[PDB]
RNA sequence: CGCGGGGUGGAGCAGCCUGGUAGCUCGUCGGGCUCAUAACCCGAAGAUCGUCGGUUCAAAUCCGGCCCCCGCAACCA
RNA sequence: CCAGGGCUACACACGUGCUACAAUGGCGCAUACAAAGAGAAGCGACCUCGCGAGAGCAAGCGGACCUCAUAAAGUGCGUCGUAGUCCGGAUUGGAGUCUGCAACUCGACUCCAUGAAGUCGGAAUCGCUAGUAAUCGUGGAUCAGAAUGCCACGGUGAAUAC
RNA sequence: UCCUCCUAAAGAGUAACGGAGGAGCACGAAGGUUGGCUAAUCCUGGUCGGACAUCAGGAGGUUAGUGCAAUGGCAUAAGCC
C-alpha cells in the first residue's frame, strides 16, 4: 500500500528528470509479480505438490495455480496434462504489499547474502529473483516444512530497455551489486 | 609455521638479490636456496629455484612473499 | 479476489531488535520478530569491509618491522 | 532463536546452541555468554527476547557464516592461483599437511576406486 | 534370387513379434582358506542390445533399408 | 668433498597398531591412593609474563635429599537423555611456539574456527588358564627436535577350564 | 473386402503380380449447445534447475493441432478451454 503511494509521489518525479520523459505515462510502472515454484518432484509423491501449494499460499496472500506440463518429454518422465509445478501471478494492491514485504524484510534474510544481480534482466526491463529457501519469508513456521525447496520471484514492468527498467527498481532502494 | 626471529634468507641470496635489484631486471638467478623466504624487494625477479635435477623459473608476484621458494618448485613429478 | 478459497490476509506489526517498528499485511498471525531489515543490514559497510581484506606485503612487514 | 545467519535450536543449552553457528565453537561460545552476561546452564526456550538481542551484537564482532566461508574460500583459491605446493595439493585432491599418501589419506582422497 | 527366423557383458543362453529400471549359468577381477595351486567360501566390475535409419513423449523390444549368419525352396517338361 | 632434491612419491592391496562408533558413556567443578625410572653443553623449582605451546629470572641435584612429576582409572556433585549426538575428532583455513645455521617439499606441539568416515564390522580369524586377560596412567632407551613403535613400571581387576 | 495419395492425359470415370501408406475402431464426453480463448520453436533473465519441467517478457506468426493413414479442409475457428 505505502510503496504504491511512494511510487506515485516520490519515484515518478525522480524518473522524470533522468530520461526527460514528455508524459507521466512514459514512466515504467510495475505491472505484476509472478511467484513461480516448479516443484517437479511431484512425479514420485503427489502430496509434495500440495505441500508446495500451501507454502506459496502462505508466502503470497492468494492461493496458487497448479500448472500442468505443456508437452510430454522423456528426460524427466512426464506426460501431457500432468501437475509439475505451482504459480501465483499476484498484481494490484496485494502486489505492492508483497513487494514491500519482499525487499524490506525477506531479501535481507537470504543466507550468505552480499548483493543481488544487476545483469539479471531480460532485455526488456523485466527482473527476476531466485530464492533458495522458503524460510527467508517469515510466514513459514520452522517446525512445519521438511524440504529444501524454494521459489522464484519475477517482476514484470512496462519498460523497454533493461537500462530503463533498472532505474525503476533502483528508485525503490532495491539492493543491486 | 616456525621462526619469529626474523624471516630467514641465505646470505648469498640476499646479496645476489640486492645486487640484482639495484642494477635492474636482467635474467633468471640460478639459486639452490629453497629454504629461503621471499622478501618484498624480490617482486619482479624471475629467480630459478632448484627442483632437484633442474632450475624452475618463478616470476615473483605480490602474493609470493611469506611463502618460501621451494613451494614454487615441485620436486616429485607424477603422471 | 475469490472469497473463501484464499487464506486469511490480516495486518500485523513487524518490530526488529534495531528499533524499526513497521506495520505490514501478511498470513502469519498475531505479532512478528525480526533480526534485520532493509535498514540496519551491513551491505553499505559490508562491501567496504569485504573488498579491503587483501594485503600480503604489509603482513610481512608487521612481523619483521625492519 | 534466530541470531547471525541461521541459529535456530530448541531444547538445547545456550553454550551448545551457538556451536551450530558456523564460525562459533565451544570456547568461543563461552566467551559470547561471558561478555553477554548470561548463564551457560540455561536454554533458548528459557531465555527472553531482551537477552537474545545482546547475543546478536556479540557474534557480530567475530567473523561468522558467509563472511567466514568466503575468507576460507579466498585463502584456498589464492593458493591454487599461486601454483605453490599447497595449491597443487588442493586441486589434485590430496592431503596438505605433509601427511602419508600411500596407505591412508581416505578423507581427502575420497572412498576406494577400481584399478 | 524367393519365404520363414536370428544377431544381447569375454563365452553360451533368457529378456525381443504385448515400446518405460537387462537376468541366469560360466569366465575376468578383489579378499579369504592352503606350505602352495586347484576345488571351495565371500564381495565386485563388466552389455547402450549387428549397424544406418524412421515411428514415439520414450525403441534391445515397433517399422524400413543395408551388412552378415542359419534353415527351407530352387519344380514339369 | 659440496648445494639442494629423495628415502615421507600414490588409480590400488595387505600387515601391525591407535582412535573411535558412546550413557558401565561425554564435558565441567570438590578433591583422595602408585611403582619403576631418569638428570650436569644436565634435569630445571618457586616466582612473574602468558588463552595455551611456551617466554623470562633463575633455587636446588652427579641425587633415599633437588628436579621432570598433580599419576589416570577411581570416587563426589552437576548437566546432556539416544541424537551422526555436548558421541567421534578427521580434515581444512587462519594465528602461533620451541628446538634448531635453516621447519616449503618434510618436524613436533599450541590456539581458534572447521566437524569427514564411523551406529560394533562379509568369508574368515587372533591372543589369553590369574594379579593372567581387560582397561587407566607412567617411565626409559635412540634422541638438538621428532612414538600411536619398542623396552620397562605400577593402579582397578574379571569370566571360564564339565 | 473397405479408406487415402499418385499413375489418371486441368469435370466424372479409368488398368497392371504399377508406385506409397492405413482400416476390421475409439468416445456418456472425445456428443450437444452456449461463453471464452490461441499456437510451434527460439531469444534473454531467473532458486534447487541442467539443452529441456514450472515463471516473466520479447521473437515468429499456424512451421501447430486435429482420438488413428493419407488427402482436402478449418481463426467465424472444425483448434484447445
Ligand atoms: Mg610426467
Ligand atoms: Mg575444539
Ligand atoms: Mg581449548
Ligand atoms: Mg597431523
Ligand atoms: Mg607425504
Ligand atoms: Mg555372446
Ligand atoms: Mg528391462
Ligand atoms: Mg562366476
Ligand atoms: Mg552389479
Ligand atoms: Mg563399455
Ligand atoms: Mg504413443
Ligand atoms: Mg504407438
Ligand atoms: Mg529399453
Ligand atoms: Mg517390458
Ligand atoms: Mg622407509
Ligand atoms: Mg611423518
Ligand atoms: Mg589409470
Ligand atoms: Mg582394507
Ligand atoms: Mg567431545
Ligand atoms: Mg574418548
Ligand atoms: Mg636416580
Ligand atoms: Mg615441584
Ligand atoms: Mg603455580
Ligand atoms: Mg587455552
Ligand atoms: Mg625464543
Ligand atoms: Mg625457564
Ligand atoms: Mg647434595
Ligand atoms: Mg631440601
Ligand atoms: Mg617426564
Ligand atoms: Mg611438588
Ligand atoms: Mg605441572
Ligand atoms: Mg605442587
Ligand atoms: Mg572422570
Ligand atoms: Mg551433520
Ligand atoms: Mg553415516
Ligand atoms: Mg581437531
Ligand atoms: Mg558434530
Ligand atoms: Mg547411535
Ligand atoms: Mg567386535
Ligand atoms: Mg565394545
Ligand atoms: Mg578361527
Ligand atoms: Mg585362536
Ligand atoms: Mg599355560
Ligand atoms: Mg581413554
Ligand atoms: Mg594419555
Ligand atoms: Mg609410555
Ligand atoms: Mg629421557
Ligand atoms: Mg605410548
Ligand atoms: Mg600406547
Ligand atoms: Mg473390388
Ligand atoms: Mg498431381
Ligand atoms: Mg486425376
Ligand atoms: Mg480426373
Ligand atoms: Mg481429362
Ligand atoms: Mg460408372
Ligand atoms: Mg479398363
Ligand atoms: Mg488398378
Ligand atoms: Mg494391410
Ligand atoms: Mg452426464
Ligand atoms: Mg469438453
Ligand atoms: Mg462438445
Ligand atoms: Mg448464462
Ligand atoms: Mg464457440
Ligand atoms: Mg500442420
Ligand atoms: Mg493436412
Ligand atoms: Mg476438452
Amino acid at each position: 500500500a505505502k510503496l504504491h503511494d511512494y511510487y506515485k509521489d516520490e519515484v515518478v518525479k525522480k524518473l522524470m528528470t533522468e530520461f526527460n520523459y514528455n508524459s507521466v505515462m512514459q514512466v515504467p510502472r510495475v505491472e505484476k509479480i509472478t511467484l513461480n515454484m516448479g516443484v517437479g518432484e511431484a512425479i514420485a509423491d503427489k502430496k509434495l505438490l500440495d505441500n508446495a501449494a500451501a507454502d506459496l499460499a502462505a508466502i503470497s496472500g492468494q492461493k496458487p495455480l497448479i500448472t500442468k506440463a505443456r508437452k510430454s518429454v522423456a528426460g524427466f518422465k512426464i506426460r501431457q496434462g500432468y501437475p509439475i509445478g505451482c504459480k501465483v501471478t499476484l498484481r494490484g494492491e496485494r502486489m505492492w504489499e508483497f513487494f514491500e514485504r519482499l525487499i524490506t524484510i525477506a531479501v535481507p534474510r537470504i543466507r550468505d547474502f552480499r548483493g543481488l544481480s544487476a545483469k539479471s534482466f531480460d532485455g526488456r526491463g523485466n527482473y527476476s529473483m531466485g530464492v533458495r529457501e522458503q524460510i527467508i519469508f517469515p510466514e513459514i513456521d520452522y517446525d512445519k516444512v521438511d524440504r529444501v525447496r524454494g521459489l522464484d520471484i519475477t517482476i514484470t514492468t512496462t519498460a523497454k530497455s533493461d537500462e530503463e527498467g533498472r532505474a525503476l527498481l533502483a528508485a525503490f532502494d532495491f539492493p543491486f551489486r | 609455521r616456525s621462526l619469529k626471529k626474523g624471516p630467514f634468507i641465505d646470505l648469498h641470496l640476499l646479496k645476489k638479490v640486492e645486487k640484482a635489484v639495484e642494477s635492474g631486471d636482467k635474467k633468471p638467478l640460478r639459486t639452490w636456496s629453497r629454504r629461503s623466504t621471499i622478501f618484498p624487494n624480490m617482486i619482479g625477479l624471475t629467480i630459478a629455484v632448484h627442483n632437484g635435477r633442474q632450475h624452475v623459473p618463478v616470476f615473483v608476484t605480490d602474493e609470493m612473499v611469506g611463502h618460501k621458494l621451494g613451494e614454487f618448485a615441485p620436486t616429485r613429478t607424477y603422471r | 479476489m475469490k472469497k473463501d478459497i484464499h487464506p486469511k490476509y490480516e495486518e500485523i506489526t513487524a518490530s526488529c531488535s534495531c528499533g524499526n517498528v513497521m506495520k505490514i499485511r501478511s498470513t502469519v498471525g498475531h505479532d512478528l520478530n525480526l533480526d534485520v531489515c532493509s535498514k540496519c543490514h551491513p551491505f553499505f559497510t559490508g562491501k567496504q569491509r569485504d573488498v579491503a581484506t587483501g594485503g600480503r606485503v604489509d603482513r610481512f612487514n608487521k612481523r619483521f618491522n625492519i | 532463536a534466530r541470531i547471525a545467519g541461521i541459529n535456530i535450536p530448541d531444547h538445547k543449552h545456550a553454550v551448545i546452541a551457538l556451536t551450530s553457528i558456523y564460525g562459533v565453537g565451544k570456547t568461543r561460545s563461552k566467551a559470547i555468554l561471558a561478555a553477554a552476561g548470561i548463564a551457560e546452564d540455561v536454554k533458548i526456550s528459557e531465555l527472553s527476547e531482551g537477552q537474545i538481542d545482546t547475543l546478536r551484537d556479540e557474534v557480530a564482532k567475530f567473523v561468522v557464516e558467509g563472511d567466514l566461508r568466503r575468507e576460507i574460500s579466498m585463502s584456498i583459491k589464492r593458493l591454487m592461483d599461486l601454483g605453490c605446493y599447497r595449491g597443487l595439493r588442493h586441486r589434485r585432491g590430496l592431503p596438505v599437511r605433509g601427511q602419508r599418501t600411500k596407505t591412508n589419506a581416505r578423507t581427502r582422497k575420497g572412498p576406494r576406486k577400481p584399478i
